[PDB]
């Protein structure tokens, strides 16, 4: 069957640059003097939103910054200029050949001035304990670039027996990322030690950002 | 301003039929579609029923799929038989008009999980702790996805990070952070709200110091 | 245009 190949899978652009995205059909998507190739933007928690329809008509309600072209088998999307709003995945979609398919998508990252994360660390609540259970949470908020590191010191010694981590997609307004290290043990395996630490080994400072508390 | 909205159970058992509904508000004109996004983010086109009653289904599903409409409840329907875990996805309904020949308008999508595990409501914990204070809510022990997290029933919306969930022990945990004026908390109360569709459960937890 | 089995025709 027909495959739509999008390239690149991800791509980083500065605030004001031009972004350029590629869609290639393995066989034509043309008919009656038209191209049934369509483009969408998708932010998380949101459905796809139409940008370009029929290859190069800009959808109503959509900023003239968006445009695309191509024909037959070779299609492209260009955003110009880029805004922070555009941190998102982008799909092409063909609806003139059985089976209808989407490209596997391209994710756009926006480049920005580096930023230190704001770290906060959190005791197991006195509810999680009352029911029997004990989680330590570390928030690593609003930092750039996306690369970060988090280690968990248990009285000055590294722990990997219950760490759970999670990154957010890029913020649409400030272009930062945020992260979330969680640590789960029982009411006891937690009362067996005292010193708890999460280590923010990010770029923006040459040494870690330590945050800590004691049970 | 046509609006579309998917509804149906968010949990289905292997080998059963998944049934979803799409209600249309704001207008026998065009093509009414179903589409899904896999947990790893790829989208697949499922099918339509046109204004004429005619259907078109992706041949990779044509044996298990059925899309119907009732033009006088202004509603249309997906039925997918003999489901397995590979059928887990956010389901969308969307319309195609001849104005564009494209999927112009889309529902918010609804999440469906094929699984034989039991619906488990979440436990929600306060994450109590400058110019700014960062608080939190831990949401532990629920199944299936999704959970929605707001703050002061929506009214307090900026400075919020709601983290993607994660699966352990057959169950999901997710955290959410909020940053406010140091001066007006604890002075002026902060409450995470938590809705778990599949158990139909709402928890508001107050974050006391 | 009208669509049969996923192709637009007249």
């Amino acid at each position: 069957n027909i495959v739509l190949t999008q390239s690149p899978v991800s791509l980083a652009v500065s605030l004001g640059q031009r972004a350029t995205i590629s869609c290639r059909a393995s066989e034509s998507v043309d008919g009656y003097g038209n191209s049934f190739l369509h483009w969408f933007q998708q932010k998380p928690g949101q459905p796809p939103k139409l940008l370009i329809y029929l290859a190069s008509n800009l959808n109503s309600g959509v900023p003239a910054r968006f445009s695309g072209s191509g024909s037959r088998t070779d299609f492209t999307l260009t955003i110009d200029p880029v805004e922070a709003d555009d941190a998102a995945t982008y799909y092409c979609q063909q609806n003139n050949v059985d089976p209808w398919t989407f490209g596997g998508g391209t994710k756009l990252e926006i480049k920005r001035a580096d930023a230190a994360p704001t770290v906060s660390i959190f005791p197991p609540s006195s509810e999680q304990l009352t029911s029997g259970g004990a989680s330590v949470v570390c928030f690593l908020n609003n930092f750039y670039p996306k690369d970060i590191n988090v280690k968990w010191k248990i009285d000055g010694s590294e722990r990997q027996n219950g760490v759970l981590n999670s990154w957010t997609d890029q913020d649409s307004k400030d272009s930062t990322y945020s992260m979330s290290s969680t640590l789960t043990l029982t009411k006891d395996e937690y009362e067996r030690h005292n010193s708890y630490t999460c280590e923010a080994t990010h770029k923006t400072s040459t040494s870690p950002i330590v945050k800590s508390f004691n049970r | 301003e046509v609006q579309l909205q998917e509804s149906g159970p968010s949990l289905v058992k292997p080998s059963q039929t998944l049934s979803l509904t799409c209600s249309v508000t704001g207008d026998t004109s065009g093509y009414w579609n179903w589409i899904r996004k896999f947990p790893g983010n790829k989208l697949e086109y499922m099918g339509y029923i046109s204004y004429s009653g005619s259907t078109y289904y992706n041949l990779s599903l044509r044996s298990r799929i059925s899309i119907t409409r009732d033009t006088s409840k202004n509603q249309y329907y997906l039925q997918l038989n003999s489901v397995t875990t590979e059928d887990t996805a956010t389901y969308y309904c969307a319309l195609i008009t001849t104005t564009t020949y494209a999927m112009d308008y889309w529902g918010q999508g609804t999440s469906v999980t094929v699984s034989s595990a039991k619906t488990t409501p979440p436990s929600v914990y306060p994450l109590a702790p400058n110019s700014m204070v960062t608080l939190g809510c831990l949401v532990k022990g629920y199944f299936p996805e999704p959970v929605t997290v707001t703050w002061n029933s929506g009214s307090l919306s900026s400075g919020v990070h709601t983290f993607p969930a994660v699966l352990q022990s057959d169950l999901y945990t997710l955290s959410s952070s909020v940053t406010v004026p140091s001066s007006t908390w604890p002075s002026e109360t902060v409450t995470c709200n938590v809705a778990h569709p599949a158990s139909s459960t709402k928890v508001d937890k107050k974050i006391v110091p | 245009l009208i669509n049969t089995n996923g192709s637009w025709h007249i």
